[PDB]
């Protein structure tokens, strides 16, 4: 129940493997959906270069 | 017979771990020797490395110029 | 930029609460404001009035969050009375990281924020301590 | 019959001369580690009369 | 560094603004690229007429030749996206996405 | 160390005359063997690619990928060695230049040094 | 609903092949029984007989490279020279304090 | 050191040219003669080490895992040439090639006179192990396992390059006797506590530690018989030669950081011992038994002790061989059951008497019956840890009792009882794994007669 | 195209190219930056079709607008120092203007959107020519100015580019976004060490560059562009699944594969500058890389993926175009780790 | 296809293989003796 | 990278637009020309770390 289940094959694998797993899964659906529109893509390069000339210098 | 026909003498291993070491130091103090220098090159600038170029003063025109105050 | 970050580090860790606690929230907003910024940019939802809605609750959440983590580091940091110890930090971002879940409301992102932004906070406070860079300038 | 099992043979001399090779390679190493031979504080030695090398 | 210079750079950052902000109309891009390069042949033709760089003459005008030959490729391009779809307009580029 | 910017360096050249004055790599050196080796392995790369026995397909194409591995081989530890050579060269010169930042240690013995013992208990 | 509930055209699963059945004496190698007696045969002389019995003689009779001999026939040696001058056996110090510089304190 | 290098590269040209129904006889038998020519390393000395080269070097410590590595290809042959029967040619020489270019790094590995060539070939023993789980495995989930194999792995030892690199910036030179003649205290500090941590956690991965042991059972059941036995017997013991290597820098940070792992440890190998006790696998149960054993290793090692440093040597050269034995026999049951469960097939001993006296030796030599290597091992290792403190004797003990209760229900659950009525295919055992069981036990009861032999440097 | 045409677009792309290596002068550079991408769109629309189109003119806006503030970053620094030579860029505004113009040439983040979309648009050819010939003169201009970049501007690009590749290379079932996406992360390993050492960047460019090369031609050879009709491959060349398989590993960073050189050797020049935390970052990251890699190479040669009946008739073929090549591309980038030290000509 | 070795192509190849090992080989052998005598060992 | 072909073979293809002190058309000086040349001799083979500081 305690050493088999609930830490061995539960715990110990929702925290490294799983935790990674998901995080890793969620940030690439994030990333990778974009729906192709050149608009937000060249709005988010404005906002972009507005950061870096207002914050590395 | 076994240490006759297979093993050489303990001296052999001695003296050949000690050249190992020496050139291992060698190494070693060389290896920081050339961080220090390569730190103090690139810091200064008066060293062979890190020379970065600058304009060649051969490309200067010294002739009048149309006008005395150049 | 850099102001910020002046402003908070200046301020001594064992005095003045509510000037750290403002600076963190500063701090805050401004990380909020550009991550609303960054996913209006790349995400229009639907509207106008939705986005400013969308802004506004990504700011608050993200000054909010900052509010809590300045506050409790400070107290923790006064009352304990060993100034830099980066225990303080740990307990101050899990504090802001249990403020953002009560915010989220989840149970399970509330640990996870805890844990990992009170580890976040004590690698700074380690970092500031033992003078690690993140942005190494070319020594050789 | 020479030369029929030979082609079918010939793959097991292939790790006895590796081995063979591989002692004359230790040997070849072994040669150009003698900058301290005879000079160890430890054995120090005088050469025998019809000696060149302690150790080779 | 005078006004006038702030003033175009204000002029060629607006124009990539406005390119990057893709309201429709790629031909507003071009547009923009166009007005950029405008901005750009005149600091550079007053900068070298300032400093009396004689020679530095020679760069505005190549400068522009060069631009007018994108600018024709970037039309025969956008005749025939356009030549596809019938419009120049820009969300109709969304068969490719990231 | 950048040595793009040392003086008197010829900017096209390959080997430099002055890399003349090193001992050359012996035609028995391990790294030309290893790319003897490398292309070696080419050509069996290439025989099998192409549908074909790959031991005795093509022996004198698998001889040239080897000759012309060697080949390549031999100058660029030419040139490494040489590179190499510069290197020391350099770092040394700037040691003898410069004694005020390389000063001597003085030579201390163990016995005359303090070193906190810490228990293995 | 005409599938013919055949996800796939797939081989029959094989039935396990007995090395036994076809041939007695089988050796569990191979299933040709000349290839399979010789690598039986070459197995037991390079495992049992080869290495098993003569490295393991071997390195019984290594030689004493250890210095475990050599090592008691020095203590013998040193305890009676010990014992005879009165020497109290070992030494607390395992270097002579007179070559050691301390630093002195002065507090 | 290159007489045993040079033929273990000939290995691979021999089995590629070799007839297509003559390759399993030559590499057993040239294997075999490689590991007779590696026995001469076993002649150490008490001084410093065997160093041939500035490349290459041996030790006492490094001897015994390079006689077991060169022992065990021949093994791995003899058990991998049952089920690859119905394989074609050039994938049967492929499986050979990937065992031999996985014995040839894990020989270059335990010599690694540098640090950084260590890591070089610690690391490239990975490629092999992986494709051979996820190539030449029988369930779906291998690819999963193999997976989780790699990126565990990877996650404890991509810091650990980071610091070798920042160490050679700091001492100079990784080379392990300049690292010896030269080493200083580390003090306490964050930074040296975090180059502590990405020195150690690397090789802790890899023992593995309680804590990061999932990819073991998944690892070692998905694999097949050759990838079980070298996943238990010599990949496991990467990590503990790395520890024994690496700690000499570590100190004296290691008498505090060692708290976290010791606990574990300690506490890991009741917890896996227990586990083993409610298993329906042959092979999970066996995988948690070594993480046990390889659990005490991790204490040993972390004691840094003389005695707990020669216990440790003893107990992975035991636990090595202990455990391929257990998985070869595993894998008999196996390939005439096709089930892998324990409760399927029971009353073996009735139908298989030779067979179940290999079992019960195996089931015997793992419950640390003295005088047996394991055994001396097992009491080093407790003796040094009840030096460490009294207390630990009463997890000592409680490890001791379980184990003993787990063998010997893993020897009856399969051997005693009634025999399962409905199986009927269950053959005479072959001559091969006969000699497979014999070539496997009789080594351990030969080196109890030396123990010095295999208890390292420090004897 | 008339073959001809085709032959001289190359060779202009190449004298571009080169034009920008050699030349001393903004405006020379400027030049040879134009005529590379005026030569480079109907080498990408070879095939003409909707999609080839489309990533042609989404390459020339981005292109036209990297190449447009370039020009205004000369500009510029030719303001506040008349200088037309390639050297220190004097101001500070024209040097982070410089920096962004050479990063969309490049395609490092945030600059990297237009990379997997114009991969997937063109073909194979024009993919392998765009991803490996279209990075040596940014990356040249960037070498030659690399003592005037601000470390913090660069970093920070070169991890978000290792970061965003990474994370983008997971949710790819085509080949092309796969192989774009992977050169947005070996581009953001390759400016991490221009601040510190360029020639581990031109090491990193030469090694990647042979490895994309291989990589490129092996899909060429097995003419799939997606995850399932590569999985196809094993049934009639099981040798490319093996090659491209070794290859695949060996962009993994894997040792001792050739990949794991360039990755090492940066950390190793990282940590000589006290610098510790980035290149951690940089590895672990880099784990996603390999992950997605790993995944390619299970669907590949691993696993027997199912077949269809006509293939038996393309049993009955051989490939009548064959890359000369190949094998050395594969051999080059798979077992030249021993090679290492020879980094030191100055590659 | 239905082909005989192609003569030209063999010659070529074992021609290019000779002549490189020849070059190599007279490479060598200049910079040994180029060597020694700058450096004045013979 | 910076391939000198110009440097090995004495070509001189863009040098001579380069600064403005370098044989402007009928000898027009530009309008910092003695300032460049006092730079220019100033840190001529100096090296770039150097000239700046
Ligand atoms: C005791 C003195 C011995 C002197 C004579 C020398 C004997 C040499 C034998 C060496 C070991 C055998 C090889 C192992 C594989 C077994 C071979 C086999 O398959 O059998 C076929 C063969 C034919 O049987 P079969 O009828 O055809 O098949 C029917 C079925 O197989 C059904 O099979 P079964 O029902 O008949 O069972 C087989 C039988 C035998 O099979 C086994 O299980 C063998 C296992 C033995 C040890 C188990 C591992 C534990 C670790 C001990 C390590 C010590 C090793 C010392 C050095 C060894 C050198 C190689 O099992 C047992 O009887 C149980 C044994 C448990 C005893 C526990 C006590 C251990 C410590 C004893 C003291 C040792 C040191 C003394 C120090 C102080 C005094 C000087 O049977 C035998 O030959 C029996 C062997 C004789 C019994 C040996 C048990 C004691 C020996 C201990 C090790 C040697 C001690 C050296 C000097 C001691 C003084
Ligand atoms: C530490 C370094 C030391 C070790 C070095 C290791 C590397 C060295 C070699 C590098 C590569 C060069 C050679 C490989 C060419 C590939 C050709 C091939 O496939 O083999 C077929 C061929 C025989 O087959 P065949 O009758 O020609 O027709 C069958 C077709 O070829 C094809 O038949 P098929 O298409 O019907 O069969 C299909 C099969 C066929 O597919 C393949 O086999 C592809 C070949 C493997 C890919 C190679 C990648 C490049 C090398 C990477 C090495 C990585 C090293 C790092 C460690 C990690 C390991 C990945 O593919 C599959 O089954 C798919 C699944 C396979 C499993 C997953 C893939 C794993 C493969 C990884 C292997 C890596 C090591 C390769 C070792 C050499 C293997 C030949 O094998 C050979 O005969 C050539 C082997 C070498 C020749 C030895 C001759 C020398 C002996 C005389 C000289 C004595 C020397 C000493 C001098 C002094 C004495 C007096
Ligand atoms: C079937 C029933 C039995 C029938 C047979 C009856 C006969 C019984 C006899 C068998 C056991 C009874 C005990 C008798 C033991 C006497 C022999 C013993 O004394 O020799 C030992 C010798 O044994 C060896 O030392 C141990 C064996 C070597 C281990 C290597 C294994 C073989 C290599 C295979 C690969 C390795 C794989 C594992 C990797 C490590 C110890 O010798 P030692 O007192 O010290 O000194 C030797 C003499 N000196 C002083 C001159 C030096
Ligand atoms: C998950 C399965 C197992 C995986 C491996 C787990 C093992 C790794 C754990 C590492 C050991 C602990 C790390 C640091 C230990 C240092 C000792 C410390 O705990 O004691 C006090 C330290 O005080 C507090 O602990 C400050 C640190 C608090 C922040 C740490 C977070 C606490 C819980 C987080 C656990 C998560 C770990 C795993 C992350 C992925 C002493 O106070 P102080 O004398 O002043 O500091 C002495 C050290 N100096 C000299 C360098 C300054
Ligand atoms: C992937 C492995 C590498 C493969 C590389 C391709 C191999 C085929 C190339 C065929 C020969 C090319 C050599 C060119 C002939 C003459 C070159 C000479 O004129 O240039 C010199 C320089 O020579 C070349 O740079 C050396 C090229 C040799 C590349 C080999 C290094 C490979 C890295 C280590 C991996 C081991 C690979 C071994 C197998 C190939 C002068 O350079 P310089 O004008 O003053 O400054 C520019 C360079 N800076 C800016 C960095 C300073
Ligand atoms: C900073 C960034 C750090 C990045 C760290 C990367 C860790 C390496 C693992 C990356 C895996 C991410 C991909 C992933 O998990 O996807 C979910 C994926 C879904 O399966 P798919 O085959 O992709 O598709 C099925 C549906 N058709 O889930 C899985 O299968 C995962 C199974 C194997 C997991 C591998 C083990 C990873 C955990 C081990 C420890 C590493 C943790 C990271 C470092 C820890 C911090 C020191
Ligand atoms: C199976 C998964 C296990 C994962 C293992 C991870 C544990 C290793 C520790 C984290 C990585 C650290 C790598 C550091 C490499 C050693 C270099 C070093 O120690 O030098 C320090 C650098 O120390 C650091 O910078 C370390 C900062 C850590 C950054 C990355 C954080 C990763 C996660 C940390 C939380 C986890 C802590 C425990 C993990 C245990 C694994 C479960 C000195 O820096 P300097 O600037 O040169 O000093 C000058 C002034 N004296």
């Amino acid at each position: 129940k305690s050493a088999s289940s609930l830490l061995d094959l539960i715990w110990l694998e929702t925290i490294l493997p799983k935790t990674t797993s998901f995080i890793q899964m969620k940030m690439s659906i994030m990333v990778s959906n974009q729906k192709g529109l050149i608009k937000l893509y060249f709005l988010s390069f404005l906002i972009t270069i507005m950061i870096s000339m207002t914050l590395f210098n | 017979w076994i240490a006759r026909t297979f093993y050489d003498g303990p001296e052999k291993n001695y003296e050949k771990t000690m050249a190992i070491l020496q050139i291992e130091a060698e190494k070693a103090e060389l290896r920081l020797k050339e961080l220090e220098v390569r730190r103090l090159m690139r810091a200064r600038g008066d060293g062979p490395w890190y020379q970065y170029p600058t304009i060649d003063k051969a490309l200067i025109d010294h002739s009048p110029k149309t006008t005395p105050d150049n | 930029a850099k102001t910020l970050l002046h402003k908070y580090s200046d301020i001594p860790e064992g005095t003045e609460c509510h000037r750290k606690a403002y600076a963190s929230t500063s701090i805050g907003g401004a990380t909020g404001l550009i991550v609303s910024a960054y996913s209006i940019a790349l995400k229009p939802p639907a509207s106008f009035l939705e986005g400013v809605a969308r802004t506004g609750r990504y700011t608050f959440t993200s000054a909010a969050i900052g509010a809590i983590f300045g506050l409790t580091s400070c107290i923790s940091a006064q009352v304990r009375e060993k100034p830099d110890d980066p225990l303080n930090y740990f307990i101050g971002g899990c504090a802001g990281g249990l403020t953002l879940g009560a915010r989220t409301r989840s149970y399970g992102i509330g640990a996870a924020a805890c844990a990992y932004m009170g580890l976040t906070a004590a690698l700074v406070k380690m970092g500031q301590l033992e003078g690690w860079q993140v942005f190494a300038e070319p020594k050789v | 019959n020479v030369l029929q099992i030979v082609r079918d043979h010939w793959v097991h001399i292939l790790v006895p001369v590796g081995f063979v090779f591989g002692c004359y390679l230790d040997r070849r190493s072994d040669e150009k580690l003698t900058a301290f031979r005879n000079k160890s504080l430890l054995f120090k030695r005088e050469l025998r009369p019809n000696e060149e090398v302690t150790w080779k | 560094m005078p006004l006038v210079y702030m003033n175009i750079i204000m002029a060629f950052a607006i124009a990539l603004a406005g390119l990057l902000m893709y309201r429709s109309h790629l031909m507003s891009s071009l547009l923009c690229l166009e007005g950029m390069m405008l901005s750009l042949f005149i600091m550079s033709t007053l900068i070298i007429l300032n400093t009396h760089f004689t020679l530095a003459n020679m760069m505005p005008i190549i400068l522009l030749v060069f631009a007018a030959c994108e600018a024709a490729l970037g039309l025969s391009l956008l005749v025939m996206v356009s030549n596809t779809y019938g419009t120049d307009y820009v969300q109709n580029l969304n068969l490719l996405q990231c | 160390t950048m040595m793009s910017g040392r003086p008197g360096r010829v900017p096209l050249q390959f080997l430099p005359n002055e890399a003349r004055s090193l001992p050359p790599p012996k035609l028995t050196d391990p790294r030309l063997v290893y790319m003897g080796f490398l292309g070696y392995c080419s050509g069996l790369i290439d025989n099998a690619i192409r549908r074909r026995p790959v031991v005795s397909a093509g022996l004198h194409r698998q001889l040239l990928y080897v000759t012309s591995f060697v080949f390549f081989g031999y100058y660029l530890l030419k040139r490494q060695d040489y590179m190499y050579a510069l290197r020391d060269h350099d770092m040394f010169a700037y040691v003898k230049s410069h004694p005020e930042d390389f000063p001597e240690k003085d030579k201390k013995t163990y016995g005359e040094i303090l070193e906190e013992f810490h228990p293995v208990r | 609903p005409p599938e013919p509930t055949i996800r796939l055209q797939e081989d029959p699963d094989p039935e396990d092949e007995n090395l036994y059945e076809k041939n007695p004496d089988s050796h569990g190698y191979d299933k040709d029984p000349i290839v399979d007696l010789w690598n039986m045969r070459v197995v037991f002389f390079f495992g049992f007989s080869i290495v098993l019995v003569l490295g393991s003689t071997f390195v019984a009779y290594l030689p004493d490279y250890r210095m475990q001999e050599w090592a008691r026939r020095e203590a013998e040696r040193l305890v009676k020279y010990r014992e005879a001058n009165g020497l109290p056996l070992m030494e607390s110090n395992c270097f002579d304090p007179n070559k050691i510089q301390l630093p002195e304190d002065e507090d | 050191m290159l007489k045993i290098i040079i033929p273990t590269t000939m290995l691979l040209p021999m089995t590629w040219m070799s007839k297509h129904n003559m390759i399993w006889i030559n590499a057993t038998v040239h294997s075999l003669l490689i590991s007779l020519i590696s026995l001469s390393l076993l002649n150490q000395l008490g001084e410093n080490s065997l160093n041939f080269s500035l490349t290459f070097f041996s030790d006492s410590l490094s001897a015994p895992l390079l006689v077991l590595t060169t022992w065990l290809l021949p093994l791995m042959l003899m058990a991998s040439q049952s089920h690859l029967s119905k394989e074609t040619t050039t994938r049967k020489k492929l499986y050979i090639t990937m065992l031999i270019l996985l014995q040839l790094f894990l020989i270059m590995t335990f010599t690694a006179t540098e640090l950084i060539l260590f890591y070089i070939l610690f690391e490239a023993t990975l490629v092999p192990t992986l494709i051979i789980i996820t190539r030449w495995g029988n369930q779906t989930e291998r690819l999963n396992a193999g997976l989780y194999f790699l990126f565990y792995t990877l996650a404890g030892s991509l810091p650990l390059l980071v610091a070798l690199v920042y160490i050679q910036n700091t001492t100079g030179s990784l080379n392990f006797l300049i690292i010896h003649y030269w080493s200083h205290p580390l003090s306490n500090s964050w930074s040296n506590i975090f180059m502590w941590l990405a020195c150690i956690m690397a090789f802790m991965v890899k023992m593995p530690l309680y804590g990061l042991h999932l990819w073991l059972p998944k690892a070692h059941v998905e694999a097949p018989i050759a990838g079980s036995m070298v996943l238990a017997a010599v990949l496991l013991k990467l990590g503990g030669y790395g520890m024994m290597r690496i700690t000499t820098i570590l100190n004296p940070l290691t008498n505090y950081m060692a708290y976290p792992f010791l606990m574990l440890s300690m506490w890991g190998m009741i917890m896996t011992s227990s586990i083993c006790l409610r298993q329906t696998d042959l092979k999970s149960l066996i995988a948690y038994s070594s993480v046990s054993h390889m659990a005490l290793v991790i204490v040993a090692i972390m004691i840094q002790t003389p005695w707990s440093f020669m216990g440790a040597t003893a107990l992975m050269i035991a636990h090595g061989l202990t455990s391929s034995m257990l998985f070869c026999l595993a894998n008999t049951n196996y390939e005439r059951v096709h089930s892998r469960t324990m409760i399927l097939a029971r009353g073996l001993q009735t139908l298989l008497p030779l067979m179940a006296t290999w079992w019960l030796v195996a089931s015997l030599t793992n419950l640390a019956l003295p005088p047996s290597i394991n055994l001396i091992g097992e009491l080093f290792i407790i003796t040094a840890s009840f030096s460490w403190s009294n207390i630990t004797i009463i997890l000592m003990g409680m490890n001791m009792m379980i184990t003993a209760l787990y063998s010997l229900y893993m020897l009856i659950t399969t051997q005693r009882g009634k025999y399962t009525h409905h199986i009927n295919n269950i053959k005479p055992s072959f001559t091969r794994e006969n000699a497979l069981m014999a070539l496997h036990i009789l080594p351990l009861l030969l080196l109890t007669l030396n123990p010095k032999m295999i208890l390292g440097p420090l004897y | 195209m008339n073959p001809i045409i085709y032959t001289t677009l190359i060779m202009t792309v190449m004298s571009g190219t080169m034009l920008v290596m050699i030349s001393s002068h903004w405006l020379l550079i400027w030049i040879g930056f134009e005529m590379n991408l005026l030569a480079m769109i109907p080498v990408l629309m070879k095939n003409f079709n909707p999609r080839a189109t489309e990533a042609a003119t989404k390459y020339f806006l981005t292109q036209a607008t990297a190449s447009m503030m370039l020009m205004m970053a000369i500009i510029i620094n030719l303001l506040y120092s008349g200088q037309w030579t390639i050297t220190k860029m004097f101001n500070p505004v024209a040097m982070t203007m410089m920096t962004m113009a050479l990063a969309m040439k490049l395609g490092l983040s945030p600059f990297h959107f237009w990379v997997p979309e114009v991969t997937q648009g063109i073909s194979l050819q024009a993919g392998l020519l765009l991803l490996t010939w279209q990075k040596l003169a940014p990356l040249s201009v960037l070498c030659q100015i690399s003592q005037s970049i601000n470390p913090n501007l660069m970093l920070t690009m070169a991890m978000l580019s290792i970061l965003i590749g990474g994370w983008g290379g997971l949710n790819q079932t085509q080949l092309r976004k796969i192989m774009a996406y992977s050169s947005i992360a070996h581009m953001g390993w390759m400016t991490a060490v221009l601040p510190y050492n360029t020639t581990m960047t031109i090491l990193n460019l030469l090694i990647y560059i042979t490895m994309t090369l291989a990589m490129f031609m092996l899909l060429i050879h097995s003419s799939a562009t997606t995850t399932l009709s590569l999985s196809h491959t094993w049934n009639k060349m099981p040798v490319i699944t093996s090659l491209m398989m070794v290859t695949l590993l060996s962009m993994g960073g894997l040792p001792p594969l050739s990949g794991f050189m360039p990755k090492w050797m940066i950390i190793q020049e990282m940590t000589k500058n006290e610098s510790i935390i980035m290149p951690t970052l940089m590895a672990m990251t880099a784990l996603l890389n390999l992950y997605f890699y790993m995944r390619l190479a299970y669907s590949s040669s691993l696993t027997m993926f199912p077949s269809t009946n006509n293939m038996k008739m393309k049993w009955q073929f051989e490939h009548t175009k064959q890359m000369k090549l190949l094998p050395t591309m594969i051999v080059l980038s798979t077992l030249v780790l021993p090679m290492t030290p020879a980094l030191s000509s100055l590659n | 296809p239905h082909g005989s070795p192609d003569w030209l192509k063999v010659g070529l190849t074992l021609g290019t293989s000779v002549f490189l090992w020849i070059y190599l080989i007279k490479q060598h052998k200049e910079d040994v003796l180029e060597y020694k005598r700058r450096n004045g060992l013979e | 990278p910076f391939f000198d072909v110009q440097k090995r073979l004495g070509l001189d293809l863009d040098r001579w637009m380069t600064i403005q002190s370098a044989e402007q058309p009928h000898k027009i000086p530009g309008r910092c020309h003695a300032f460049e040349k006092e730079w220019i001799e100033c840190a001529h083979g100096i090296g770039g770390i150097r000239a700046e500081k």
